[PDB]
């Protein structure tokens, strides 16, 4: 498991990474792995999100101070924000 | 409360070479015979 | 031989071997012998 | 790449893997080191060996060891030695001060020497060498 | 001055019209032709059928080398002697 | 009217192992045509 | 039958010395009789077809109105003969193999 | 100095990697479970990269590339750290690629 | 062979220091000036050398 | 232009197809194609908008009221949302 | 020429057949000849292929939809595929 760039709480992105890996272990196409996250994610922590998971990958995007996650796991990089 | 800052994405794909080789019996005689000879380098 | 197996040895040496250096000074006296001896005998 | 550097490569190769386990493991490399009077620390010979280690082995091999041996031998034959003779010292100016020469015959003592060299090596007719004409001195 | 005799002789006979000497790569060096318009036609041509036999009879046991070769056309016998330095060339119609 | 994957391909797998010469799917070499067409090239003036 | 002359053409080559080996390979690659055992065969069919269409290709681009009837390939254990006769409606590379070292 | 094919496949019974760019315990897995292959069914070789790429499948890598012979060649595109080329039994070649 | 096998100025000074002792074990019993030429520029080189790796 | 899925109003749309082709066509880079497929259109209507260039990704996103866009032109895969 | 296997589109069966007869014709090793198989499709097509070329070779490989190609010429063989 390994992250890039962040500016979360450590123990929300903790949250963020054990919640993600067992749910792309669960399921074997990823857009409904990118609907599945983020409304347990809006059920967990905070009322909105958005999601994007996938390869050979470029997006500009708004994040709210606090939430930005670039992951980069199993060469599958998952990135979310507020 | 909090306000809004933008970030982008350097995705890198994996990298990637080119082969290209030609398997015949004389090509794995010699590699044969070198890697005897390696070991007797090694033994001696 | 007596005239040159000495001047195509003598010819043949190697005087620098291999701070601590000064043992290559100490060494570099044994061989000058050698060449002082040889050209002796060519002599 | 050549043929002679793999004799030395073996040698070396020798040298270091001194036991004969066919990798070099860190008391040997260590062991190097000590001989060469150098005893560092156990956290950045790891870190050293894991920048050689490709294959994961905590062990580098002949591979590794001529991989290490060309980058950093080709990465950085008769150009440099004539080049930097004297002319190397002025760097693309072909203008070798008498004063250089004269302090050369002066620290090896030589006993008899005229220069008359530079006087009938002097090709552009001027007082001075240039590069291609310094060659053609050599 | 044993090379230059040989090739003294063996351009005398009775059929020989050409005798050529080629490096590994290319460079035909001591071709004997009053032109060369053809002596590079022969120089890039041949030696990939000599390396290519090299190829048909090693792989069969690789104990086993090629020495020589000959094509014998209607008017034309093409016999090459190819080996490690060099391939090397003799035309002759009997 | 809100997700988007891109256009996914699809892959299954096969293989190959070459063994011989015949003109076409006429003729196999795990079978006794091999026989019978050398007999018909076998007999020609 | 001409079959008996064409069997008879083989002990006539194979009685001679040294010879070990005759085949006959068409233009597709594919040996019609043999005398060796099966993989030897299909190795030499597809090895001597590819060569020797470039040997010919070759002869044929060196000079226009010039082919070949012959070709002579030599190891030091022994000489493999090829001859084509390449024609319309047959072409027929047939290739000994021998040496003069046996019997 | 040896005088045939026979004494060759006598001696010839290690399994040199050709050329290889894969770490140690890939190394290890990938070769062992090769020369398994290679000596489970040396007649049929195309059942040999059945259990090969779908070992390799499951358990490895989604896409996954074998080719086994006796004389051939190729010039493939492949992702770095994951190509194994092998010599098995002195005679029969294994190339492995992502 | 000292081309070959060639704080720094110590190391220089004995090396040249080796150089002149060549030269005194001759004196005992024109080449030579190029011979000299060619050393203290490969000397110069080591220096130089150094001098880029430290940047 | 291959349009997959939308709910929103169709000059906007117009404005979105061109301010994506000039712009995949005016850069050469992943990353800028995103860039200024935001910024222009950013500028133009509404201060929040958040894009995506690449191929072989994946998203769920919530349902933007009126303001959502894929595109698929020339294996270039692109998304708008608000 | 002689096809044992394919699952492709004949009309670029045909460029297949095309771009590898010329290539046989051409060369006189077998190494370019699968570079030059790849090569030359390479740049018409797509950007990636493989592309083997031998006598008594195995193989198993993933299939593409419509990119696998299993020749037969003259007693030497061709695989390629994406």
């Amino acid at each position: 498991a390994v992250i890039k760039n962040a500016d979360m709480s450590e123990e929300m992105q903790a949250d963020a990474v054990d919640c993600a890996t067992q749910a792309l272990e669960k399921y074997n196409i990823e857009k409904d792995i990118a609907a599945y996250i983020k409304k347990e994610f809006d059920r967990k922590h905070n009322p909105t999100w958005h999601c994007i998971v996938g390869r050979n990958f470029g997006s500009y995007v708004t994040h709210e101070t606090k939430h930005f996650i670039y992951f980069y796991l199993g060469q599958v990089a998952i990135l979310l924000f507020k | 409360n909090y306000p809004l800052r933008d970030r982008e994405t350097f995705t890198e794909p994996p990298p990637t070479a080119t082969v290209s080789g030609a398997c015949t019996q004389w090509e794995i005689y010699d590699e044969y015979i070198k890697d005897l000879e390696r070991q007797r380098i090694d033994e001696a | 031989n007596r005239v040159d197996s000495n001047l195509g040895a003598i010819s043949s040496t190697l005087l620098v071997e291999l701070e601590g250096f000064v043992e290559q000074n100490r060494f570099q006296k044994k061989q000058a012998e050698l060449l002082a001896i040889r050209n002796e005998e060519v002599r | 790449l050549t043929d002679e550097e793999m004799d030395m490569c073996r040698k070396a190769f020798a040298m270091f893997d001194k036991d004969g386990s066919g990798t070099i493991d860190t008391k040997e490399l260590r062991t190097a080191l000590s001989a060469l009077g150098q005893n560092p620390t156990e956290e950045d010979m790891f870190v050293m060996i894991s920048q050689v280690d490709q294959d994961g082995s905590r062990c580098i091999e002949f591979k590794e060891f001529v991989r290490v041996i060309q980058i950093n031998k080709q990465m950085s034959a008769d150009t440099l030695d004539a080049f930097v003779a004297l002319g190397g010292n002025l760097d693309k100016t072909g203008r070798i001060l008498v004063d250089k020469l004269r302090s050369i015959c002066e620290e090896f003592e030589l006993t008899v020497n005229v220069d008359r060299l530079v006087k009938d090596a002097d090709r552009d007719l001027n007082g001075f060498l240039s590069y291609d004409e310094f060659r053609a001195l050599l | 001055s044993d090379i230059e005799s040989t090739l003294t002789r063996i351009q005398g006979h009775k059929g020989v019209i050409g005798v050529i000497i080629v490096n590994n790569q290319g460079v035909p060096l001591r071709s004997t032709f009053e032109h060369d318009a053809m002596t590079k036609q022969y120089a890039d041509l041949v030696p990939g059928l000599a390396d290519l036999a090299r190829n048909l009879v090693r792989d069969l046991d690789p104990q086993n080398d090629l020495e020589f070769l000959r094509i014998r056309s209607h008017k034309h016998e093409i016999m090459v002697a190819a080996k490690d330095d060099f391939v090397l060339l003799v035309i002759q119609d009997p | 009217h809100e997700a988007n994957t891109n256009a996914v391909i699809l892959v299954n797998k096969a293989m190959s192992h070459v063994e011989g010469g015949w003109p076409k799917d006429v003729d196999y070499t795990e079978a006794e045509h091999t026989i019978r067409y050398r007999k018909k090239v076998e007999k020609d003036e | 039958v001409d079959i008996a002359a064409v069997d008879e053409t083989f002990k006539r080559l194979q009685s001679h010395k040294g010879v070990l080996g005759i085949i006959v390979i068409n233009a597709e690659g594919i040996a019609i009789r043999t005398t060796f055992d099966n993989d030897l065969t299909v190795q030499y069919a597809a090895l001597v077809s590819h060569f020797t269409v470039k040997a010919r290709s070759a002869v044929r681009k060196l000079d226009g109105d010039n082919d070949l009837k012959f070709l002579r390939i030599r190891s030091k254990k022994h000489e493999i003969m090829i001859a084509p006769e390449f024609e319309r409606s047959h072409e027929y590379y047939l290739v000994v193999v021998q040496d003069p070292s046996r019997e | 100095q040896f005088e045939d094919m026979e004494a060759f496949l006598r001696v010839a019974k290690y399994t040199l990697v050709k050329f290889t760019d894969m770490h140690v315990e890939m190394k290890e897995e990938a070769m062992d479970i090769c020369i398994t292959a290679v000596e489970k069914y040396p007649n049929d070789a195309e059942k040999c990269t059945q259990m090969i790429k779908d070992q390799m499948d499951k358990k490895f890598g989604a896409p996954w590339h074998v080719v086994v012979g006796k004389g051939f060649s190729y010039e493939i595109t492949y992702e770095v750290r994951n190509l194994l080329y092998i010599y098995v039994g002195g005679r029969t070649a294994v190339l492995l690629w992502k | 062979m000292k081309r070959r096998l060639g704080t720094l100025e110590e190391i220089q000074a004995a090396i040249n220091q080796c150089a002149k002792k060549v030269l005194t074990i001759s004196k005992q019993l024109r080449r030579w000036v190029k011979a000299v030429l060619r050393l203290t520029g490969s000397v110069e080189g080591i220096k130089t050398q150094v001098g880029e790796y430290i940047r």
